[PDB]
């Protein structure tokens, strides 16, 4: 009967969708290795798909996926055992060398653009006539790490123009020079910005950007990375 | 700090948006920016785009629902107090089974039912063809349009399709409150309990999923938020470390992992399945199987 | 074996019990000391339903069902057949789900991640300790809960409901459901948008997150923005099971008439009960 040819043809196209669902998010990352960076024997059931090509606007070119995957960056961490499976070790500051919780990726040294080809990310200095509309007002504000110690002030907030958000704060330190930190990591109090990833000794080895007035992807790659690294690294100081 | 409201809003001159192919001249000015709706989304209402199909949809869809209004007020004897009253029990009911297919029905008796209905058919399948027709001027893919097919699917069945094959409107869905959560419950006791429809027990799976998904999905892009993970579209082109991070939260919790394109493959999937599977299992219902527990003992 | 990017992050730390003991993997899967507790409440629990198929006399999982004690029992022990295993299982059912949970908090501070999924996860437990403790415990039986079968479980949702008439006149069921269809319309709609951004019509560039607020604007007058939705899908898919924990833990306890009477407050109101005309006089 019809109900029965209909409910036996659905778990067959169900087979299938859940075939090609597998294979469409085995575009990143695949194939699997071995620790030592080698292709691991046993892939799975699930083959690799055929390549796509996205074009990416403003002139960027194109990505293909999947495509030859590298790290294009080294990795200051050693084995702990013998076999398979067990965490691998630090060899040096997992802050400073981007490992962990601290972890980067090598995104594009490009900074991402809005539809128009314009920087997505300014400060509100030079995105006319961005204003704090609602909630405390954080420019001026001293910044406060975990160890309740100040490591400096709020002297701008970063805006993406065309979602019309806070995205950083920048702050200046001890020495004039400044750092982004990510929206998301602070807390805007009523006469302090406080920040519970970072103690004020590790304000300075936040990663700088190279134009004051634009970040890269790369950048906003180390900074996160690293202001997230402190929930697990600095917490002897908090 | 949690993200899942701003702490901070910022306001910059009014976002009049992609040009593309769009004809500027049906697009509206922007209305007010609602510092309420700031604090969780976007606080700029506007500009919409009313072209032709836009201005039929909102007029034919107002006329189907003033059509149902009417009929509640000459239902409450005029009375403001008793519309109020009883607004949950009013009913514009179809034609009765005598009708049949007929569009013959005086108004009082289901005539008013085939005006609301038509006017509701006209409403929906127009702002279907909106939904393509506003994605092709931004050079879009049509995917919010094949989505919504899967919805004016199931609609399509329980008012149209199915009412057709039975050869009668009386078995379409009447238009109030209390008594289409009624003709709900009573379509399941005629048809001998709908638990053991099969195709309703998938659509229970994915409704059920689409709930487990968002949770998921919208829980992992607030905690990766922190690396500009909510930044899907430029993850896709160049994987950051939010993406690698939300991957392998997944990997090392249950085995396997999505990408930041793929996980919305599962999401609009895991969706339309919801009304693709129940709209067969209405249809199926009273045209080729009239009781399900009977099906269910001859599995077939 | 690993992801091409999975080394960086492999490194030790961020486990709540055992520092480093239970600190690695078995292939994909994060261990740790919740990953052994998972493992343990799982392979009892997995036992004692075996256990309690051979008493039944069945190893067919559409005829395998585990009920809780009878009525009469409230909420005391029972025998192991006659409910006692249900109490059990429950216990371990519990204890892997709780684990389960403690385990994501352990895999998010490895990765320096928000707490938001083992968050969203506990209102799934919620839900469950419902229907199988607070309810029952509240009502003063262990025999209110439903029992752990395939088809025996729906047996008991059509039973419950309709001990009450239609159970859709549950106003705080009405409002769950609102939220269960709200949250399956917003995924579609969410899924769909970044799919046609980053998959445009055949020869075009990827489309950028403007194109998305400027379709939805063009479409609706409103667009919620990429962070906006994300919140936006967590908010309804946890409302919709805060609010079935709800429709369920006043079933029975404060309200255990029919339903569809409940409404009588709005009709019965002082100022329209006595007007004629309508349908209620
Ligand atoms: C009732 C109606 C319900 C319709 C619901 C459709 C869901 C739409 C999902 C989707 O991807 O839409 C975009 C997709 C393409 O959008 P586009 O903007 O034209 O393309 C943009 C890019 O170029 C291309 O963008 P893209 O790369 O995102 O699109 C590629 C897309 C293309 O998708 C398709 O071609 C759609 C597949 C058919 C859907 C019909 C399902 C019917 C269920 C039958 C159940 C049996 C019951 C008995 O690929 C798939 O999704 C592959 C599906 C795999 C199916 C597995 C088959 C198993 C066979 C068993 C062996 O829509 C369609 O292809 C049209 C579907 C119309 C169906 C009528
Ligand atoms: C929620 C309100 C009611 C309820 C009312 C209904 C109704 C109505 C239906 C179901 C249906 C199902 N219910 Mg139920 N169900 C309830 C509580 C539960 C609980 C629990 C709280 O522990 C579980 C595990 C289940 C599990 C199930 C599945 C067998 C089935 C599809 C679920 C699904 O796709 O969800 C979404 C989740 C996913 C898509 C993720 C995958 C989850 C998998 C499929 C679960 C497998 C469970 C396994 C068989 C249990 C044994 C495993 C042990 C380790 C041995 N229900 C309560 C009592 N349930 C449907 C059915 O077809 O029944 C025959 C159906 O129509
Ligand atoms: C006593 C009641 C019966 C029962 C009888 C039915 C009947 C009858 C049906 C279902 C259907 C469903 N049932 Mg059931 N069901 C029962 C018990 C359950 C239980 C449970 C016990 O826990 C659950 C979880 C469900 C769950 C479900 C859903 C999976 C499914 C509806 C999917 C949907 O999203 O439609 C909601 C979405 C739509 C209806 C699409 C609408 C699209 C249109 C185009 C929108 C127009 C909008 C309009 C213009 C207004 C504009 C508004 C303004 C602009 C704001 N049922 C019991 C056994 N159930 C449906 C189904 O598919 O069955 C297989 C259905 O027909
Ligand atoms: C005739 C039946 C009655 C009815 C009687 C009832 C009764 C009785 C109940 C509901 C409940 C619900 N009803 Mg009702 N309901 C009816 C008609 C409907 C219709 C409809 C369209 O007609 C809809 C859409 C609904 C929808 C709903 C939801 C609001 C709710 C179920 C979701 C939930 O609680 O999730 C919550 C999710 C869970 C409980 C799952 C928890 C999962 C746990 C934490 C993890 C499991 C892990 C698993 C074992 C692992 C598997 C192994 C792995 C796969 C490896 N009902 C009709 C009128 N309804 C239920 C409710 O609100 O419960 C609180 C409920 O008890
Ligand atoms: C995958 C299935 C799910 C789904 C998907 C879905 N719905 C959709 C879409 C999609 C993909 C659209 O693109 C379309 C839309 O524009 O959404 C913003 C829509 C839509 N789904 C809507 C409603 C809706 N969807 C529902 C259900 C669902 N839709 C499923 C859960 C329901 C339920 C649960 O009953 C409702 C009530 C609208 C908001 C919109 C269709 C708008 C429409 O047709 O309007 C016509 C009438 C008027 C313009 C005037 C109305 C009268 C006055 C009140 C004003
Ligand atoms: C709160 C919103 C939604 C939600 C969210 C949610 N669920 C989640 C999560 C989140 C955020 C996870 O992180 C977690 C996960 O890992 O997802 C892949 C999970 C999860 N939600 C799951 C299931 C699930 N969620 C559901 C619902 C929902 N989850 C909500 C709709 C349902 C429904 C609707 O029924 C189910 C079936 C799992 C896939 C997973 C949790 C897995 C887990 O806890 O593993 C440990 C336990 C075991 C391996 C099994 C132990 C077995 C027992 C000891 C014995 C059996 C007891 C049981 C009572 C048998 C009853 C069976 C009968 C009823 C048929
Ligand atoms: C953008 O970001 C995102 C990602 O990535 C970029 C993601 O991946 C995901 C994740 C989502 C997906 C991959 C999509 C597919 C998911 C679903 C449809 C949800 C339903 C999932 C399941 C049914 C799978 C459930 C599997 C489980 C729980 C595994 C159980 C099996 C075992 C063998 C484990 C046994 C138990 C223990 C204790 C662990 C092992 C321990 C020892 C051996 C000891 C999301 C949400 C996301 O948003
Ligand atoms: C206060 O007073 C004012 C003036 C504001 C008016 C008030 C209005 C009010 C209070 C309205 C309330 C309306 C309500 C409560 C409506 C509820 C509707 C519900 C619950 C609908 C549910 C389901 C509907 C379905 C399934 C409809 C399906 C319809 C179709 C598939 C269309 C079928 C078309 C037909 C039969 C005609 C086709 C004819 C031709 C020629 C093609
Ligand atoms: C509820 C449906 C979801 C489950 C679908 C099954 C997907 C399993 C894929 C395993 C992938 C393993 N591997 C080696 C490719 O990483
Ligand atoms: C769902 C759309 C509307 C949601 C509006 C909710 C407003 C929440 C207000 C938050 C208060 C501001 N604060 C103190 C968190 O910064
Ligand atoms: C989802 C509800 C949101 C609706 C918002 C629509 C805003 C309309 C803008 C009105 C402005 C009209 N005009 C001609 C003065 O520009
Ligand atoms: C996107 C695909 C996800 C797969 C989800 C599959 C859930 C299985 C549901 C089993 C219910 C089967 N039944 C009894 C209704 O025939
Ligand atoms: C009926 C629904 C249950 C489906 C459960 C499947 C879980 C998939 C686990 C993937 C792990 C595969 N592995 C071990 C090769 O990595
Ligand atoms: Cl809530
Ligand atoms: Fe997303």
């Amino acid at each position: 009967d019809l109900a029965s040819l209909a409910i036996y043809s659905f778990w067959i196209f169900l087979a299938g969708l859940i075939y090609y669902l597998q294979t469409e998010n085995m575009r990143e990352g695949y194939p699997l290795e071995n620790e030592d960076g080698t292709p691991a024997a046993n892939q799975g059931p699930f083959p690799l798909p055929k390549p796509k090509t996205f074009i990416l606007p403003h002139g960027r070119g194109t990505l293909t996926v999947p495509g030859p995957e590298s790290e294009d960056r080294p990795i200051a961490l050693a084995r702990t055992a013998v076999s398979e499976g067990f965490p691998h070790a630090p060899t040096g500051d997992p802050m400073k060398d981007g490992v962990g919780p601290a972890s980067w990726v090598a995104r594009r040294d490009l900074p991402e653009l809005d539809g128009h080809g314009h920087n997505k990310i300014k400060p509100m200095k030079a995105a006319a006539g961005f204003h704090v509309s609602a909630g405390k007002n954080p420019i001026g504000l001293p910044v406060r790490g975990c160890d309740l110690e100040i490591a400096g002030k709020v002297v701008d907030i970063w805006v993406d123009i065309p979602e019309q958000m806070a995205r950083f704060l920048e702050v200046e330190l001890k020495d004039g020079s400044t750092r982004l930190l990510p929206m998301q990591m602070v807390k805007v109090q009523s006469n302090r910005v406080h920040v519970n990833a970072l103690s004020s000794d590790l304000f300075a080895g936040i990663p700088t950007i190279k134009s004051p007035t634009e970040v890269t992807l790369l950048e906003e790659d180390k900074i996160c990375g690293y202001v997230a690294g402190g929930l697990m690294y600095a917490a002897p100081k908090r | 700090y949690q993200n899942i409201f701003s702490q901070v809003q910022v306001r910059g001159p009014a976002d009049l948006g992609m040009t593309e192919d769009v004809n500027l001249a049906n697009r509206s000015g922007v209305g007010p920016f609602s510092t309420l709706l700031g604090w969780f989304g976007n606080a700029q209402l506007g500009p919409i785009y009313l072209g032709s199909l836009g201005v039929l949809s909102l007029f034919s869809g107002l006329m189907w629902f003033f059509t149902i209004g009417i009929w509640f007020w000459y239902q409450a004897g005029w009375n403001p107090a008793v519309f109020l009253r009883d607004l949950f029990f009013f009913s514009l009911e179809p034609p009765a089974p005598e009708y049949g297919l007929s569009f013959a029905a005086p108004l009082k008796e289901g005539g008013l039912w085939l005006i609301a209905s038509f006017f509701m058919f006209v409403a929906v399948w127009s702002w279907w063809g909106r939904t393509y027709l506003r994605a092709q001027a931004l050079g879009m893919g049509k995917h919010t349009a094949w989505a919504f097919l899967s919805a004016i699917w199931l609609w399509m069945v329980l008012g149209f399709i199915r009412p057709i094959l039975m050869g009668s409107w009386s078995e379409a869905v009447p238009y109030g409150i209390f008594s289409h959560l009624d003709w709900t419950n009573n379509f399941s006791l005629v048809h001998g309990n709908l638990f053991y429809n099969p195709f309703h027990g998938l659509s229970i799976a994915f409704l059920y999923g689409s709930a487990l998904l968002f949770a998921m999905h919208g829980a992992t892009i607030l905690a990766v938020s922190r690396f500009g993970g909510e930044r899907e579209l430029e993850q896709i082109a160049d994987r950051g470390t939010a993406a690698e991070r939300a991957a392998l939260f997944w990997r090392w919790t249950m085995g396997f992992n999505a990408t930041m394109e793929g996980i919305h493959r599962w999401a609009i999937w895991m969706a339309v399945l919801v009304t693709l599977t129940g709209g067969i299992g209405i249809l199926l219902s009273g045209t080729v199987v009239d009781n399900w527990y009977v099906w269910g003992q001859n599995h077939g | 074996a690993l992801l091409s990017f999975e080394r960086k992050y492999r490194v030790p730390g961020g486990t709540l019990v055992g520092g480093n003991l239970f600190d690695f993997w078995v292939g994909p899967f994060y261990v740790g000391f919740f990953g052994v507790a998972t493992f343990f409440f799982a392979a009892l629990g997995i036992i004692l339903i075996a256990w309690s198929a051979v008493l039944q006399g069945t190893w067919n999982p559409q005829l395998i069902s585990v009920y809780p004690p009878a009525l009469e029992y409230g909420l005391g022990g029972a025998p192991l057949a006659k409910g006692g295993l249900w109490q059990i299982i429950t216990i371990c059912a519990t204890g892997a789900f709780v684990s389960w949970a403690l385990r994501e908090v352990e895999i998010c501070r490895k990765l320096g991640i928000g707490y938001h999924i083992p968050f969203a996860f506990a209102f799934a437990i919620l839900a469950y300790l419902t229907l199988v403790l607070f309810r029952p415990v509240m009502m003063g039986a262990w025999g209110y809960a439903f029992p752990y079968g395939i088809w025996t479980h729906l047996d008991w949702v059509s039973n419950t409901g309709y001990t009450y008439g239609n159970f859709h006149y549950n106003p705080a069921h009405m409002i769950a459901i609102s939220f269960f269809f709200t949250n399956a319309l917003a995924l579609a709609l969410h899924g769909a948008l970044v799919l046609s951004a980053a998959n445009p019509e055949k020869g075009k560039e990827m489309r950028t997150p403007d194109h998305e607020d400027t379709f939805f604007r063009d479409l609706v007058g409103y667009s919620i923005g990429t962070l906006g939705i994300h919140r936006l899908g967590l908010l309804l898919s946890l409302s919709a099971v805060f609010f079935s924990a709800l429709c369920m833990i006043i079933t029975g306890t404060i309200w255990f008439d029919q339903w569809v009477d409940w409404w009588q407050w709005w009709v019965k109101l002082p100022w329209w009960a006595n007007i004629p005309g309508g349908i209620n006089g």
